[PDB]
């Protein structure tokens, strides 16, 4: 589900768009095979 | 370093997805070095026993 | 309306406007985050407990 209002839908989106490192390995060397997050990228 | 890594546990590097290098020295503790060296041990495993 | 069967498409007018609305906002491109080693090893001495 999703917020309400599409403006703290973008303030969400700002706040909340994690980095694409966060789908990879402590190195940032690898991806991973199954990742939810759905980073900048 | 190790007790630090060990109090960090949850973040990287022993957290996360850690290298297997990192997370084998995050698991094995280490030894103690003094103990590692015997010169009587050493150089009776040099010399033949003839 | 069906122009795009990959990516981020309208299927309305309603919807175009929307489209155009995140396309204009720079609501495309989000801002970049901290990376995990990084905020990780500052957040840990951010956090530190006192004297320990």
């Amino acid at each position: 589900t999703y917020l309400n209002d599409p403006v703290s839908q973008a303030v969400f989106n700002i706040l909340g768009t994690p980095d694409y490192s966060f789908c990879m390995d402590n190195e940032q060397k690898n991806w991973l095979p199954n990742c939810n997050l759905m980073y900048q990228n | 370093q190790r007790d630090l890594y060990l109090s960090q546990s949850k973040s990287p590097p022993c957290g996360g997805n850690p290298t297997p290098e990192m997370n084998t020295f995050c698991r094995t503790a280490i030894p103690d070095f003094i103990s590692t060296v015997n010169f009587v041990k050493k150089q009776n495993d040099d010399t033949p026993k003839d | 309306q069906s122009g795009q069967d990959s990516g981020l498409t309208a299927k309305s007018q309603a919807q175009q406007a929307l489209n155009f609305i995140r396309y204009a906002s720079a609501q495309v491109t989000p801002p970049s985050l901290p990376k995990l080693s990084a905020y990780s090893e500052l957040w840990n001495q951010a956090t530190a407990k006192p004297n320990s």
